[PDB]
């Protein structure tokens, strides 16, 4: 499966990803960002769902996994001063 | 700022050149290439680090092969700060202390760990990390009344990059440049201005200094303070009335890697192939 | 639904073109329509409706719809029980299935309803998100509204301003809140006086003719006219296109004036008459102004300058008149002999400084001569009596920046009612003197004392021209034209506002400029 | 005595190529020409210099084009001019011309028409010149909140981007509801600002749409039947709606509405259709004014509301601005010239429209003066009339009416205009008229331009040629000659219409001779002509599928795109449920030409008060060495 970004948006991360035998997608998470916020777009790891579009300072986001799947990492990440989301990327 | 290096040059009555650099290894000191000239001999160039009173004796100054500041006099361009980088190989090995430490350089195994990336990280991936497509938050060290102080700035690498580059037309001499892209090569990072914030402007004495990105409790040099559009610095204070087009340009280290990787090969910095 | 695709082509050859909308309908025989509100209040029991459509032409469907469990909601559906009904949907019809739930937590939550038909390979599900706004009401307290303006309410150029924390005493329990800090520049454009209408100057276009002096008197009204119209840009109302006819007159008079240029690079009424120090210096004044209008020979322009410096100049820097012009009316306020050393030395000195940028390469003794004359005028400026001399001399010192202290105080107080430098007798001498003073003010950049002066000249309606008006014409329009360039539209707009929050390590620095003024610059803070 | 003339547009444009027509009457052999353009005021040289030689092999016409800076020397208020100069060997002819700071056109496109707080606005800026072509320019972009205060501003550049600037703005969760605005402009033209609006509001897309189309696009006052309105409601996927409808009426006169509580109805919606009527009784009873003619001019508005039997969705619709006119038609002389030639035929461009503004197809029109002289209105809503004029210098007054059968004279429309005589140089009664067969012109066809002359045989043998100039989008598309032998009162011009003439083009023709006592006389005339307004090239979007049935949620479908070669195609798909809440500010090709045409340097539909007037009114500046020059132009936009 391959990923593509709308106009005015830059793509960082694996453009093409392949479903491997370990039940995981190859490469890194695809993220379509416009680089217009204090912090960059945290992205939406495959299999999860992000709640929070504002990427200002002090802002936050929350991730939820599909039914039957367990979330690894942080479920909530806050944009900290110095351009860097707290916690770690979900999975 | 242990990596901070203070470079001075003595010239026959002409005056003294005041630049800065960074300690990248036990022998080398990365700085700007316009701080020196082919005429300046080693005996007239003194480098001081760690705040030590004494001056270190240099062995040789390595300019970048493509550095030609006068390669535009025909087109009517007096200055041409393209590939404005140089290394200073010391005559003595530096003893790393609490005042003297190196600063991380792009595309090195040592930097990968600093960013906490997998060892299998390619050079290209590091650039996407350090210099993403946005307004990257950075900083540089300036001299404030014989006292070093940091200055936080924003590298306009996003969509504001265009707004920042074209402002080079206001710079002295460039006023009659046909294509502004002819004086701002892809080897330049742009900082300063009013958007998204009011960034501090680099001074003449800060020229050659490191453009640092503080991430995850680690400092990574990604540029060398080359030249600014407006000279707000004037050994009396800082021109409290800075224009909106007062931009500052630097040298993107990811653009002179071949030269760095080569000259520093015997420094155990572990540069990445790519 | 039906998607409306819209295409826009851009050809470098053809051009731009937006195509006609292309619609694409996307329907299904059996589907679920889960319509949810924009937002719902927490803890308040609401009802959502699930409409199961059945567009099968002739066949009823035995469906079984179910609502999935969600900890963020409170329905009859638990983790171990399935809240599911079984209904029969007639052909070409629909059915609504009621669902009662209660939002247990705020934020964007997920609702999902599935359904499958019996005895068929048909099924469908819908998963949408609904907002859960906390119970209460959207309020907004204006903490404060300060005015930024160092100097007026500042100190040493800086201005500190504390801002008390928000009240929020009656805030709803367990709810967020953001403080919206906001800056904006406020222009502030003012001043500038009206310029004299070009329509009032349809008589200054005179054809230069006569002897070495009568030629200059006829060339002056034309040169200073075009010069005033080029600045104020009033060629539209004046006539336009007629400017070409005015230029040929300036060039015509220029060439004629050369016929009265003696080999000594000086000038006089006739080629036989003794050289005149004043007329020669005056020629430099006019020529140095018409350099932007026509082609002026540097050999001639600098020739007259060198003649004044080397020949007609004492070590004192004083310039003396040997052969006064026959036309004592074109010399303006110099006809009166009270203080001729201070008046003539200044008059000639000005002509040199207005040609300094031109004769700075050919005449090496210029910067020296300029300094000499300046030293003499600065020694007798405190002894002057007539308001006229005080002006013409003050403007000469102003161009050097040597008009400070006592000398500056006298130049300002000399003006009666702080709007004119007048002397008992004649009009020519009053308008001319005031014009010199105005040029001196514009030189000192004191735009606080200027408005009254400029307004006075305007409220006196002097359109030049006439007998002996050579000096009053060239000077009054030279000063008013200069005022139209040194006149700002607004005042300085460069605010360096920086706000430091206790919850933040670094300051938030902003800079407001004139152009970027009136710009909404907000910094949000989820913390009070 | 040789005469050298020069013709350039009233206003010169920066960073473009303005055409310049050179002529010489008559002289012989070769004649070198050195065109030099300076600034103003002052002879500050040089902006653009060109050269050319007029050879008798080309009938003494030259095609020289120059490109004006493109200089930072052109920087508030007032206007800037340039000294356009042309030397014909020795005789120098000069003329000052106005300069426009306008760079070109900017078009802003937004995916949706309305956005919810939290979403992102995807918009694109198109950077074209004064010819609608891609170009690399620096553009300033602002974003004003509903209260007109900028919240974000950037400085982009379409350089190396092919005249397309992809952009986006993130809408804060805590944002201000209302009509937001995206303003933009070229850096070299801060005054000329382009803008597009988009609504920010909390909403949810409906499941079906609602339409309210009255039986007529207006209402006749004395119509006892009343106002019958149809209520069509169907789902977004085509199917028909089953529900109830609440319809009400009201009157609008000014920026003020007056509801009619008495006109409330509740009609059923079966098979996705309904029917409601507004009794004339309730209408008149709505107000209170005994007279019914006082309602003439006012308008009615309908407010419908459909509700499904499931009570799951509810949509509100509205049809406002229903003209209550006495005559089902209107007449406008906006396309007809305001100047006539004594004795010569005077043509009229009658513009018959409907109460709403839409063109009226096939509508008989005639003049109070002569009967039988009629002409059925075409599809474009334009008729072709032509009345005879007397040699008198008395102002001409025309009154055109509608001989539409099936309608009394009391229910017909009427309009009256006034034309003025064409002043003659020396009263020599020398005129010129350009009659053109009024038919819908289309790219690729051919148009016959007629040159009708009027003068005594005393000097008719001196008229050996005319000089026609094609005006288009504010530039010189082409300039040629039209031969003529002594005795020919009417000649024809084989004009080929291409894609360039789009959307509209003006045609000016002038002839010069030494008739009368002995003095270079000039006579000219202009005529505006519309062309089938459409895309210069082409762009189609049809389905790739082999027809078949309808797609299914989550299916692949082919999308065929037929456009021009090497062209860039930017796409966008929008749910029709969106336009149900807002269908305004949609980017359309018709709206593009609208901007182009509403920017012409010409004002008068044709002809003028004299020879130097026809030029200025058309958009040209005639200047010669004999003395005859056109009027001065200071204002940028047309008068009034
Ligand atoms: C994600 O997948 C696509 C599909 O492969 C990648 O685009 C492809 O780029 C490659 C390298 O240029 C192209 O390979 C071509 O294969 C044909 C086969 O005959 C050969 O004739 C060409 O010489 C060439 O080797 C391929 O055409 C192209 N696919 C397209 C344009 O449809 C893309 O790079 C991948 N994204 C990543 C991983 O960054
Ligand atoms: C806080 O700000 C809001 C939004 O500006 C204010 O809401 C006002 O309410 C009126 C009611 O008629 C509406 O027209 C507008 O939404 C707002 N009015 C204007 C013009 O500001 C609100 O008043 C403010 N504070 C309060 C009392 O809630
Ligand atoms: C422009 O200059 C030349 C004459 O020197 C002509 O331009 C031609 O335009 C026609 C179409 O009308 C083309 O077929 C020719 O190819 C063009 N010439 C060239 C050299 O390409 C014409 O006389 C002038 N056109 C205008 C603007 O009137
Ligand atoms: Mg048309």
């Amino acid at each position: 499966i391959s990923f593509h970004c709308y106009d005015g948006y830059t793509l960082r991360g694996s453009a093409n990803r392949t479903c491997q035998v370990n039940g995981r997608w190859s490469g890194q998470t695809a993220i379509c960002d416009n680089g217009a916020g204090y912090c960059s777009n945290p992205g939406i790891p495959i299999g999860t769902r992000k709640v929070g579009s504002q990427y200002r300072l002090e802002d936050s986001v929350t991730y939820h996994c599909s039914r039957g799947l367990t979330l690894r990492g942080s479920q909530r990440r806050t944009c900290q001063e110095g351009g860097s989301w707290s916690g770690t990327e979900p999975s | 700022q242990p990596w901070q290096a203070k470079i001075s040059v003595i010239r026959p009555s002409k005056g003294h050149e005041s630049c800065m650099g960074a300690v990248v290894s036990e022998y080398f000191v990365l700085t700007a290439a316009h701080c020196f000239t082919v005429d300046d001999k080693e005996h007239s160039i003194k480098v001081s680090v760690g705040g030590e009173k004494r001056d270190l004796e240099i062995e040789v100054v390595l300019f970048h092969p493509n550095y030609n500041i006068n390669g535009k006099k025909e087109a009517g361009i007096p200055e041409f700060y393209d590939y404005d980088v140089a290394l200073i190989k010391l005559k003595n090995k530096l003893k790393y202390g609490q005042t003297i430490r190196p600063i991380c350089l792009p595309c090195t195994e040592g930097t990968t760990r600093a960013l906490r990336l997998p060892p299998t990280t390619t050079c290209q991936q590091q650039k996407e990390e350090l210099l993403p497509a946005q307004d990257i938050k950075a900083l540089f060290v300036s001299e404030e009344e014989k006292k070093l102080t940091r200055k936080e700035v924003y590298i306009k690498n996003g969509d504001k990059k265009g707004s920042c580059e074209r402002d080079a037309q206001y710079a002295p001499g460039y006023d009659k440049v046909k294509d502004i892209s002819e004086v701002v090569t892809p080897r330049f990072l742009c900082t300063g201005g009013v958007s998204p914030y009011a960034d501090p402007n680099t001074c003449r004495g800060d020229s050659g200094g490191p453009l640092i990105v503080h991430k995850r409790s680690r400092f990574i040099q990604v540029g060398v303070i080359s030249w600014g559009v407006v000279d707000v610095c004037k050994n009396q204070k800082r021109q409290k009335q800075v224009p909106a087009h007062a931009r500052d340009f630097h040298i993107n280290l990811f653009q002179v890697l071949p030269w760095l990787k080569e000259k520093l090969q015997d420094e155990d910095l572990g540069f990445l192939a790519a | 639904t039906t998607w409306e695709i819209l295409a826009v082509s851009m050809s470098d050859k053809k051009g731009i073109c937006v195509a006609d909308p292309f619609e694409v309908t996307v329907m299904q025989d059996f589907f679920i329509d889960l319509r949810l509100p924009y937002s719902v209040v927490r803890n308040e029991q609401v009802e959502i409706r699930a409409v199961l459509y059945n567009y099968r032409q002739n066949q009823e469907l035995k469906v079984r719809v179910e609502l999935l469990h969600n900890p963020a909601f409170c329905s009859l559906a638990t983790t171990k029980r399935r809240h599911q009904q079984t209904v029969t949907i007639p052909p070409k019809s629909s059915l609504s299935v009621p669902y009662v739930i209660v939002p247990l937590k705020t934020g964007l939550q997920e609702v999902e309803v599935k359904a499958a038909v019996y005895h068929h390979f048909i099924s469908d599900g819908v998963r949408k998100s609904l907002k859960v706004v906390p119970e209460g009401i959207r309020m907004n307290k204006t903490v404060a509204v300060r005015t930024l303006d160092p100097e007026r309410l500042g100190r040493e150029g800086v201005q500190k301003e504390d801002i008390p924390p928000a009240d929020l005493s009656d805030q709803v329990p367990d709810t967020e809140s953001e403080t919206r800090i906001l800056l904006q520049g406020t222009p502030v454009a003012q001043m500038t006086e009206d310029a004299v209408d070009a329509e009032r100057l349809k008589h200054l276009i005179v054809t230069p003719s006569g002897c070495g002096e009568e030629n200059m008197i006829g060339m002056t009204p034309t040169v200073i006219a075009v010069h005033y119209l080029d600045e104020t840009e009033q060629w539209e109302k004046f006539g336009l296109e007629k400017r070409q006819g005015a230029l040929e007159l300036i060039k015509k008079g220029y060439t004629q004036q050369l016929a009265f240029r003696q080999p000594s690079s000086a000038f006089a009424a006739f080629v036989k008459r003794a050289p005149s120090t004043w007329l020669t210096a005056y020629v430099v004044k006019v020529f140095s102004l018409a350099v932007n209008l026509i082609a002026i020979d540097s050999q001639v322009l600098c020739g007259a300058v060198k003649w004044l410096i080397l020949e007609k100049q004492k070590p004192d820097g004083v310039f003396q008149e040997d052969a006064p012009v026959i036309h004592q009316e074109m010399i303006g306020g110099l006809r009166n002999n009270n203080e001729k050393d201070m008046a003539l030395t200044a008059f000639v000195l000005i002509s040199l400084q207005e040609a300094k940028d031109i004769c700075e390469e050919q005449v090496n003794s210029l910067p020296g001569s300029i300094t000499k004359a300046g030293d003499f005028l600065e020694a007798n400026y405190m002894n002057l009596q007539r308001s006229y001399t005080v002006a013409i001399a003050g403007y000469a010192l102003a161009q050097m920046g040597r008009l400070k202290g006592p000398l500056l105080n006298k130049f300002l107080t000399t003006a009666k009612d702080k709007n004119r430098w007048e002397d008992p007798g004649k009009q020519l001498y009053n308008v001319e003197a005031t014009s010199y003073a105005l040029l001196a003010l514009l030189q000192l950049k004191d735009f606080d004392f200027v408005p009254p002066v400029v307004r006075w000249l305007n409220e006196q309606r002097y359109y030049g021209g006439g007998y002996g008006s050579t000096q009053a014409t060239f000077m009054v329009f030279q000063a008013l034209a200069q005022y139209q360039k040194d006149a700002p539209d607004h005042q300085e707009l460069n605010l360096d506002v920086s706000l430091q929050l206790p919850s933040r390590s670094s300051k938030i620095t902003h800079r407001i400029h004139w152009e970027s003024a009136s710009l909404l610059r907000s910094e949000e803070t989820k913390e009070n | 005595s040789p005469m050298y003339s020069i013709i350039t547009p009233n206003i010169l444009r920066l960073e473009s190529e303005e055409t310049m027509v050179l002529e010489a009457h008559d002289a012989q052999g070769d004649v070198p020409v050195t065109v030099t353009v300076h600034d103003f005021p002052g002879k500050k040289l040089v902006l653009s210099s060109e050269k050319t030689v007029l050879t008798p092999a080309t009938n003494h016409m030259g095609n020289v084009t120059f490109t004006i800076p493109a200089n930072r020397e052109f920087k508030k208020g007032r206007n800037k001019f340039v000294t356009v100069q042309a030397t014909f060997g020795t005789q120098v002819v000069e003329k000052v011309v106005l300069v426009s700071l306008q760079s070109g056109y900017l078009f802003i496109q937004t995916d949706k028409t309305i956005y919810t707080p939290g979403s992102t606005v995807l918009y694109r800026i198109f950077t074209v010149n004064h010819k609608l072509l891609p170009v690399g320019r620096t553009v300033m972009v602002n974003i004003e909140n509903p209260e007109g205060i900028p919240v974000k501003q950037d400085s982009l550049s379409s350089q190396n981007q092919l005249g397309v600037l992809p952009l986006s703005w993130d809408i804060p969760e805590l944002v201000n509801m209302g009509q937001w605005k995206i303003r933009a402009y070229y850096e070299n033209s801060p005054q000329q600002v382009f803008s597009t609006e988009f609504e920010v509001k909390e909403y949810v897309l409906p499941s079906f749409e609602v339409i309210v189309e009255p039986t007529e696009k207006f209402y006749y006052i004395y119509n006892e039947k009343g106002l019958e309105v149809t209520i069509t409601a169907r789902f977004l996927y085509g199917k028909k709606v089953e529900g109830t409808a609440f319809v009400i009426f009201g009157i609008q006169d000014g920026e003020q509405r007056i509801s009619l509580p008495e006109s409330l109805k509740r009609i059923p919606i079966e098979d996705g259709s309904g029917e409601v009527v507004l009794s004339r009784k309730v209408l008149l009873d709505g107000v209170q004014n005994p007279r019914a003619e006082d309602l003439v001019g006012k308008s009615l508005y309908v407010s419908a509301t459909v509700i499904l039997h499931s009570g799951s969705d509810m949509v509100q619709a509205e049809r406002s601005g229903i003209p209550i006119v006495t005559s089902p038609y209107q007449i406008h002389f906006t396309k007809t010239p305001k100047y006539f030639k004594p004795g010569m035929p005077f043509d009229l461009m009658v513009f018959v429209t409907n109460p709403d503004g839409s063109p009226a197809y096939r509508v008989p029109v005639a003049v109070q003066g002569e009967d039988t002289v009629q002409s059925l209105t075409q599809g474009d809503g334009v008729a072709k009339l032509s009345i005879n004029t007397h040699p008198s210098q008395k102002p001409l007054s025309i009154t055109v009416r509608t001989k539409k059968q099936e309608l009394s004279e009391a229910e017909q429309a009427t309009r009256t205009m006034q034309a003025l005589p064409y002043s003659t140089v020396g009263n020599s009664n020398n005129y010129l008229h350009l009659s053109v067969l009024r038919t819908e012109l289309r790219p690729g066809e051919t148009l016959n331009v007629n040159f009708l002359l009027r003068m005594d045989r005393a000097h008719e043998a001196k008229i050996r040629y005319y000089t026609y100039l094609i005006m288009n989008k504010g530039r010189l598309l082409k300039a040629g000659r039209q031969v003529r032998e002594p005795g020919q009162d009417l000649v024809v011009l084989p004009l080929s219409i291409t894609t360039d003439f789009i959307p509209s083009f003006r045609l000016v023709a002038y002839y010069t001779l030494i008739g009368a006592s002995g003095q270079r006389e000039v006579v000219a005339d202009s005529v505006w002509v519309d062309v089938k307004d459409s895309c210069v090239g082409s762009l189609v979007v049809k389905s790739g599928q082999s027809e078949d049935r309808q797609p299914v949620p989550g299916q692949q479908m082919t999308l065929k795109i037929e456009g021009d070669h090497g062209a860039r195609v930017v796409l966008v798909a929008v749910d029709k449920g969106v336009f149900v809440l807002n269908k305004k500010n949609k980017l359309t090709q018709s709206k593009i030409w609208d901007v182009v045409e509403k920017a012409d340097i010409g004002c008068t539909p044709g002809s003028g008060k004299d020879y130097a007037g026809v030029f200025s009114d058309a958009g040209l500046t005639f200047t010669s060495s004999s003395g005859q020059q056109t009027a001065q132009r200071a204002e940028l936009q047309c008068p009034q």
